[PDB]
């Protein structure tokens, strides 16, 4: 659940399971699943600007 | 391959392959992933088209997760039971019926 | 259900439920069916609004 909810629940909702070919269904569900990175301070000043 | 092509049976045929050995992979929740492939993609190795013609020109996408081999199963598994988390209202089945 | 909603937890909490008696029903093969819904309809409860 707490790998799902990470994925999937947060502040981006994906559609991406409707693709067919096998190989770009797997890229999008790795990349998803791995998570959204923990933006540094630099990162966080650079949005605010 | 040539059969197949010469009797029109528009299906890949069963593959010969070695009984997978034994390690720490489970197959009732490989079936149940099998089982989702036929239900979203299905459609991809259907009987539907009159003609034997695929258009060049169109891309194929990849449909590997159709394959029972792609799931770590075989020609072996076919008559031993598995767990289908209430496929066809049913428990327990096997590869052959599922 | 109000203690989230005056926290502004877009989630639905958690219920109270008794453990399920052990029948034949397994487990393992309904967990896979849990992780195909959220690959697939996840968005549907996503925080996006």
């Amino acid at each position: 659940l707490s790998r799902l909810r990470a994925a999937y629940t947060l502040k981006v909702g994906s559609e991406y399971t409707h693709i067919l070919d096998r190989d770009e269904r797997t890229w999008l569900q790795d990349r998803l699943e791995a998570g959204m990175p923990k933006p540094t301070q630099a990162e966080q000043k650079y949005i605010l600007q | 391959d040539e059969i197949f092509d010469a009797m029109n049976v528009p299906y890949t045929p069963m593959r010969w392959a070695q009984d997978v050995p034994n390690t720490g992979v489970d197959k009732n929740t490989r079936v149940m992933q099998l089982i989702e492939a036929y239900r979203s993609r299905g459609h991809l190795i259907a009987d539907t088209n009159p003609l034997s013609w695929v258009q060049p020109g169109m891309p194929v996408p990849d449909h590997r997760d159709l394959d029972i081999e792609t799931h770590n199963l075989t020609i072996w598994d076919l008559d031993r039971t598995f767990n289908v988390g209430g496929f066809g209202g049913k428990e327990t089945m096997t590869l052959r019926e599922v």
